[PDB]
């Protein structure tokens, strides 16, 4: 069924009729899959690297795979080629597939030119590496923003707000030069500009309807919002099974 | 929002916690690179580095080490501040026109001269390290300095153990042509009325700081027997 369509084409076609609801739920979590369908999706699948489980992240890895391919393989171009719809999938594919940490450059500036489409990787990639532990990981995640802050200097001043504490702490304490180059280079790139305004702040990703993507793929809690937002779930599936059935 | 700042000050107590003298190789391999961090950022940060660098030696000045080994310490670790300091005034373009660290220069003088001032063997190294800071100074904050010596010559004029001190600086200071010359035309109107102390300081001031013209300047010198100058054979 995917072989003439994308996953966006597909999936965001049957919630079309009932959207009127289902945009509650968008507004109410920062999840405007309407804005970004992909970064959306993929900041619902990032929570898999952070449940309590080892057999759960195994298959978040392959839901990415296949939503990765899926994707790829509907503009007919290569499984990693880095386009604006792969760059999500790619960027959260990279911190455990050896295959995709090898074939990354991940912060192209041709392709990569929307605004927009950069501030949410980098949003992306800080979230990955805020409630991340793994000293890999850290170093390769450290040394992509590093090389985003050249390549982007313009946006890399609106995600720096989430990195802020994780920066300060690991400034004061942890002592791997190699991690902290990148970091200083980050630093040093902050510095130099001193004008970028609101719209350049997070509000840019608030004013997209993606606020919640540094906070979603947080810790598990603890049965605090099953109830809050239970009321558009309900609404949306007495929907979903109107128009359906 | 302004998080910069904050990094900065977050580097600025990383020095805090690598110094020697309280620390006693942890701080070997990050804190080369955490060094090079804020001589990095006095080309960014300049006055702000200034000012952090300027705390942090005011901090260190401002010591008791009551027992042995806390000398040691600080003999290395205000050696290496005064080093970073260096570097960092000599890496900023001279386009940064220091002159709004004007407090900051007067606190030097306190500070950068905190071993000088008395000028009483970590004492030579310190006073090398610090001449070469106020040679670094001059380049850009010239006015201050010259400013800080007239005001000293004529305070020493109307007035005896030593008052040459702070009057002596010119003896560090990077000299110029036209500088020399001015400061030419400033001893020639202090001269005469002047303790016999304080004209044979500024004598010793001059010898070494026209031998600083040559030295830093071998063009100027040529110049002056190739082109005449009248202002300087006069003053001269």
């Amino acid at each position: 069924i995917f072989n003439d369509k994308s996953p966006e084409e597909v999936f965001m076609a049957i919630r079309n009729p009932l959207e009127w609801h289902c945009k509650q739920m968008d507004h109410f979590v920062g999840l405007n899959f309407n804005s970004n369908f992909n970064f959306a999706l993929v900041g619902h699948l990032l929570k898999g690297y952070r449940h309590p489980s080892p057999a759960i992240v195994a298959r978040t890895v392959r839901i990415l795979h296949t939503l990765l391919t899926l994707v790829n393989k509907h503009r007919n171009c290569d499984k990693f080629e880095v386009n604006t719809q792969s760059v999500a999938y790619l960027a959260a594919l990279l911190t455990v597939s050896e295959e995709v940490r090898s074939r990354c450059v991940l912060l192209d500036e041709e392709v990569l030119t929307d605004p927009k489409i950069q501030a949410l990787l980098l949003t992306v990639l800080a979230t990955l590496v805020k409630y991340t532990t793994d000293e890999f990981d850290q170093r390769i995640l450290y040394e992509y923003l590093a090389e985003a802050s050249v390549v982007f200097p313009k946006v890399f001043p609106v995600v720096h707000n989430l990195l802020d504490s994780k920066i300060n702490t690991l400034l004061s304490l942890c002592q791997d030069p190699n991690l902290l180059n990148p970091i200083h280079g980050i630093v040093q790139s902050v510095v130099y500009h001193e004008e970028s305004p609101p719209q350049y702040q997070t509000s840019y990703l608030q004013s997209f309807g993606f606020n919640g993507l540094w906070r979603f793929a947080g810790p598990f809690s603890k049965q605090t919002q099953i109830p809050d937002y239970a009321e558009l779930i309900v609404k949306f599936l007495d929907a979903l099974i109107d128009t359906y059935l | 929002a302004h998080r910069p700042v904050e990094w900065v000050q977050a580097v600025v107590s990383r020095f805090d916690e690598q110094l020697p003298i309280k620390t006693g190789t942890h701080t070997k391999v990050s804190t080369e690179h955490n060094k090079e961090c804020l001589i990095n950022i006095s080309k960014y940060k300049f006055s702000l580095v200034i000012s952090g660098l300027t705390t942090i030696l005011k901090n260190v000045n401002n010591m008791r080490i009551f027992g042995e080994a806390a000398e040691k310490n600080l003999y290395l670790s205000q050696l290496i501040i005064l080093d970073t300091l260096e570097k960092c005034l000599a890496g900023q373009p001279k386009d940064t026109m220091r002159l709004d660290e004007t407090m900051l220069v007067k606190q030097l003088l306190p500070e950068i001269c905190h071993f000088l001032h008395t000028c009483r063997q970590h004492a030579a190294e310190l006073r090398n390290s610090a001449s070469g800071v106020l040679f670094s100074l001059s380049c850009n904050n010239f006015n201050a300095v010259f400013s800080r010596i007239s005001t000293r010559l004529q305070e020493l004029t109307v007035c005896d153990n030593v008052d040459v001190h702070d009057i002596e600086l010119l003896q560090y200071i990077n000299v110029d042509c036209a500088k020399l010359k001015r400061l030419l035309k400033e001893t020639a109107f202090k001269f005469k009325a002047l303790k016999k102390v304080a004209q044979l300081a500024v004598i010793n001031s001059l010898e070494k700081a026209f031998w600083n013209w040559v030295e830093n300047y071998p063009d100027e010198f040529t110049k002056l027997y190739q082109i005449p100058q009248t202002d300087m054979a006069e003053c001269a």
